[PDB]
């Protein structure tokens, strides 16, 4: 309304690390009963600010959507408001307008969240039913055992999430591994974001460099940072306001000078590579002026020739450090030569002008006057990750960093600038084969399929063959159930197994929400996200947090840890009573009554006496971490690896990694490789001449992911109520569309829809989509094309564009004006 | 009562106002900037005889910074961390930090005077524990 109840100065708070991206912001949870509230004055309200008279600008971060009332499970009702934390140095304050809504999706059962899933659902063949747990379970377990017992476990599939943050995090990601893993033992998993048990990252690991190399301080100290297949201010928010921006600025000057006392720094730089202009190019215009940024809006895919023809020139000129080379890596007189492309013909494949890639490598390779080589940070994201063969790409990128020496020093590093937040403790892969899940789906293996955590419906590249694919097998399964009558648990597995042996499919989804996962799902168990449950994740520099529980998960639903352990114990007690011993023994491990047992059983037993293999990101050093030692260390948390605890010093960690040389390899150096360039993909040519536009796709800095929450949301649904597809002003005009008129676009692969959104920075003949909405899911027109290891070109497809016609209603409500700040 | 006592303050008369030339003023205090703006073209909830003139608070909902009018786009932008305000959405958060739209300034348009009067405002302006404080 028009007022907001303050929490009063005894309030309850607690920690909370935003549910969201990457950067992990540090907010504040503060609760107290409904019927109380604090004073205007500042010593009575718990956040000690004068309200008694206006508040000056930046004083605050605080609106009606950042509060809340909850109801618990004894029915007593609590205002809640979640605010960032001033002290906290990852946004020192900062509130994204993704963060900021934390208060309004936290779980009421009238507001946002008023349908987040409480109980099982069943579809009971023709009609969607509550269920209870002890039932989910006999139907879920009995149809793996049977599985096992007949298939073995690659009759049993999963696309699981493997991130941090809410839906994701070391306890989950523990609990659901040591289930998939170790006790079911299947290899046919993929996961959230790629078909395949696999990483976005197998160049730079191979080459000895862990992706979060750095700290968000080194944005601070750099002379110039690189943002890489990258759009930060929309993705990474704070870490770009926070951390970038005042480096541009000018306000971390005094910071290298004291640093560093014999160097020079000139004004700070930034580079851009990314085929269209961003509102992140937008802003760093604004702020540095136009001639200390540069924007190389390479053609699209073209990444791979842009680092080979910059690795060229550095090499040519000797803008590179020999003595780190010689002593450090392996690899380099090959490189150079697979490598090699003239600026002349790197300037022709990308399309950059010969000056400006000259004028890249001059601002960050050529040494300083002083002596020292310019401290470069490279960051990347997406555009690469997803790009034209991820690991060629990062092959080249990495070949100039490391001939460079533009990781481990200050200032620097090469690193993804991330996603979700990281949270990943697992035992290995029990696979030797890169295995395309959704292809294997598509084809017609498996007896049963869960999404944990993940929508792919939403979210699959070739989406609309998996769709319809999905859709077929589930519809099998149900008109095999609609023939049943009395059937006890254990007549209807047989029935639904026999179905599978027609080409059905059953489906489970373990979520938040219904999702469009609802229209094939046979199944749906209800989970918990962070603040109904504790959770530790990290962030893009490795600062590991714990939120807190301070409320009741809706209903029944359960934390995904908790959830697998009922999984597991209920398959242990149906192999016991079955007589199989050996069979009931892959199922033990799982008495957890918390969270914090997970926490216990995978993060912190990494690496110790008696325990098996675990791939963790806390390492071996992760037991000296504990939720008591978290909690103390507040929002700031521990950047990993921990190198020590006591009870003097609290946790004390790592700012940078690689600073002596000392990488991940076999050596301890690290090897550069060859990066050839091929041109596009065969399978994207084919789009590209058969088809007009390229389909760029990505993120829009209001909208959280599959838009789980924000489908609720009336301010989101009003600004959004469409996927919007951005386009060329003269490409609009030529084809009648215009703002908000609604258009078919489509190739070889599906068929979707958007709203128009003509946007003037758009280059003719390319476009860009909002990913993975809940109307219009762009991935019906991505193709099935992956790299080596299977990681897909999401953003490698063209197509057509219709005009369907003109939706009047968003034409009077949705605003179509410049989303870049200028 | 359940409502909070807004003043009723006289902006300026209709005839007075420009298209598209903005006219500063405080309401509902002195301590909160405001802008009214004919707009030239009729928007749903605009008053006045082109249903146009709309007012808003000024002050970015997401931490307070005075925005900035731009003519030319029919905006308010936030020099702070960028967010940017549809003066003919009703302030509809075009791309921004912000979690609500921009606090619109109810006016009254009154034939017989041609009175524009701010007499209420739809939003919690920043930086305050309720509109009147
Ligand atoms: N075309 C195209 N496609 C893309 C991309 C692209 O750039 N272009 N990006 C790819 C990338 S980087 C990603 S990350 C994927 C994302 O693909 P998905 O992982 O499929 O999408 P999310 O919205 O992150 O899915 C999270 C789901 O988990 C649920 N959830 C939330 N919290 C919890 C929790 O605590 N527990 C459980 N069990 N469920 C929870 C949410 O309701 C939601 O359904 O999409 C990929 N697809
Ligand atoms: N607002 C918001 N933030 C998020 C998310 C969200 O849903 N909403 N999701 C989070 C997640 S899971 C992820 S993975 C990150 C993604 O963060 P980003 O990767 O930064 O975002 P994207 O929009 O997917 O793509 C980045 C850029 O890649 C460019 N690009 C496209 N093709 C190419 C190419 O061939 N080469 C190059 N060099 N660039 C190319 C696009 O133009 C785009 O601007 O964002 C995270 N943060
Ligand atoms: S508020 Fe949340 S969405 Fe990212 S920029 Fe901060 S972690
Ligand atoms: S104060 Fe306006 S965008 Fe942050
Ligand atoms: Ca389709
Ligand atoms: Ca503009
Ligand atoms: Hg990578
Ligand atoms: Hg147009
Ligand atoms: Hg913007
Ligand atoms: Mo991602
Ligand atoms: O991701």
């Amino acid at each position: 309304n028009d007022r907001i109840t303050l929490p009063p100065a005894n309030a309850q708070r607690t920690n909370m690390t935003c549910h969201f991206c990457i950067v992990g912001c540090g907010y504040h949870v503060y609760k107290w009963p409904e019927l109380e509230e604090g004073g205007r004055a500042p010593e009575q309200n718990a956040l000690g600010l004068d309200f008694r008279k206006q508040l000056p600008p930046l004083a605050v971060t605080l609106t009606p959507a950042m509060t809340n009332v909850v109801t618990e499970h004894d029915g007593a009702r609590y205002d809640i408001m979640v605010v960032p934390d001033k002290a906290c140095v990852v946004n020192s304050g900062l509130s994204s307008t993704r963060g900021g809504k934390m208060a309004s999706y936290m779980y009421t059962p009238t507001g946002d969240g008023k349908e987040r899933l409480s109980a099982p659902r069943l579809y009971a063949a023709d009609e969607w039913v509550d269920t209870t747990w002890d039932h989910a379970m006999a139907l879920y377990a009995g149809l793996i055992k049977k599985t096992l017992d007949k298939d073995g476990p690659q009759g049993v599939f999963f696309s699981c999430f493997d991130h941090g943050g809410a839906g994701g995090g070391f306890e989950n990601t523990w609990g659901t591994g040591k289930l998939m893993f170790s006790a079911i033992q299947t290899p046919m998993v993929r996961i959230h974001n790629r078909p395949a048990y696999n990483s976005e990252c197998h160049a730079t690991r191979e080459m000895g460099i862990g992706e979060l190399n750095n700290a968000y301080e080194d944005a601070q100290l750099a002379d110039v940072i690189w943002s890489i297949g990258n759009n930060p201010y929309e993705s990474q928010t704070n870490y770009f306001l926070n951390h970038w921006l005042p480096n541009l600025q000018g306000a971390t000057t005094s910071k290298k000078k004291e640093r560093f006392p014999n160097e020079n720094f000139p004004q700070a730089r930034i580079i851009f590579v990314d085929p269209r202009e961003t509102p992140s190019v937008a802003i760093a215009r604004h702020v540095a002026g136009n001639d200390r940024v540069l924007h190389l809006a390479i053609e699209p895919g073209t990444d791979t020739a842009l680092f080979n023809g910059l690795f060229t020139y550095v090499v040519e000129q000797g803008w590179i450090d020999k003595p780190f080379i010689e002593a450090h890596t392996k690899g380099f007189d090959d490189a150079v030569k697979t490598n090699r492309l003239s600026l002349d013909e790197c300037s022709n494949i990308t399309g950059v002008p010969v000056d400006m890639l000259k004028r890249a490598a001059e601002w960050s390779y050529k040494p300083k006057a002083s002596g020292q080589a310019p401290r470069t940070m490279h960051a990347y994201e997406k555009g690469i990750i997803w790009g034209n063969d991820n690991y060629v790409i990062q092959s080249a990128l990495l070949d100039l960093v490391i001939a460079t020496h533009n990781v481990g020093r200050r200032g620097t590093g090469c690193v993804r600038m991330g996603g979700h937040q990281e949270g990943y403790t697992r035992p290995p892969y029990p696979g030797d084969k890169k295995i395309y899940i959704d292809q294997e789906l598509i084809k017609g293996k498996g007896r049963i399929m869960t999404w944990w955590g993940c929508n792919n419906f939403q979210t699959s590249n070739n989406a609309q063959a998996l769709r319809e694919a999905i859709l077929q097998r589930s519809a099998i399964v149900k008109q095999a159930m609609q023939k049943a009558r009395g059937a006890t648990t254990e007549e209807m597995v047989d029935v639904i197994y026999e179905a599978t042996q027609n080409g059905g499919l059953f489906v489970t989804s373990i979520n938040l929400y219904p999702t469009k996962l609802a229209e094939a799902a046979h199944l749906m168990l209800p989970a918990a996200h962070p603040g109904e449950m504790n959770l530790t994740s990290m962030n893009g520099e490795r600062r590991i947090r714990l939120s807190e529980k301070f409320m009741d998960p809706p209903g029944t639903a359960m934390a995904d840890c908790l959830i697998a352990a009922r999984i597991a114990n209920a398959l242990r007690d149906m192999y016991q009573k079955d007589g199989k011993a050996e069979m009931a023994a892959q199922f033990e491990g799982f008495d957890w009554k918390t969270e914090e047992d997970a926490f216990n059983d995978g993060f912190r037993r990494a690496g110790q006496p008696g325990a098996p293999a675990i791939d963790s990101q806390g390492g071996s050093t992760g037991h000296l971490v504990t939720y008591d030692r978290l909690r103390k260390s507040g929002n700031n948390g521990v950047q990993l690896p921990v190198v020590s605890w006591d009870e003097s010093k609290g946790l004390v960690g790592t700012e940078m990694l690689y600073t002596e040389g000392k990488f991940d390899t076999d050596d301890g150096k690290a090897h550069f490789k060859p990066a050839p360039w091929n041109g596009l993909p065969a399978t994207v040519q084919q789009q590209k001449d058969k088809y007009r536009f390229w389909l760029n796709n990505g993120r829009n800095n209001e909208v959280w992911q599959t838009a789980y929450h924000d489908q609720y949301n009336s301010l989101m649904q009003e600004r959004y109520p469409m996927a919007y597809i951005e386009m060329n002003p003269d490409d609009c005009k030529q084809l009648d569309v215009t703002g908000g008129d609604i258009v078919e676009v489509y190739n070889d692969f599906g068929s979707t829809f958007a709203m128009v959104y003509p946007v003037a920075e758009i280059k003719r003949g390319q476009t860009f989509m909002l990913f993975g909405y809940v109307n219009g899911i762009q991935g019906d027109v991505t193709t099935d094309w992956t790299d080596r290891d299977i990681i897909p070109y999401y953003k490698g497809t063209w197509g057509d564009i219709r005009k369907v016609g003109s939706m009047s209603e968003f034409k009077r409500t949705v605003s179509f004006k410049s989303r870049r700040f200028g | 009562r359940t409502t909070l006592a807004y003043p009723a303050t006289a902006v300026s008369v209709a005839k007075n106002l420009a298209a598209n030339e903005p006219v500063s003023f405080t309401y509902p205090d002195t301590s909160s900037p405001c802008v009214a703006v004919k707009l030239g073209a009729p928007v749903p909830g605009g008053v006045g005889p082109d249903d146009d003139i709309v007012a808003y608070s000024v002050l970015c909902t997401h931490m307070g910074c005075p925005t900035s009018y731009d003519s030319s786009s029919k905006t308010f932008s936030c020099p702070c961390h960028f967010t940017e305000f549809d003066a003919e959405k009703a302030g509809q958060m075009i791309c921004g930090e912000a979690t609500a739209d921009l606090p619109r300034v109810l006016l009254r348009y009154d034939a017989a005077s041609d009175a524009l009067t701010a007499v209420g405002v739809d939003g919690l302006i920043y930086g305050r524990q309720a509109n009147v404080i």
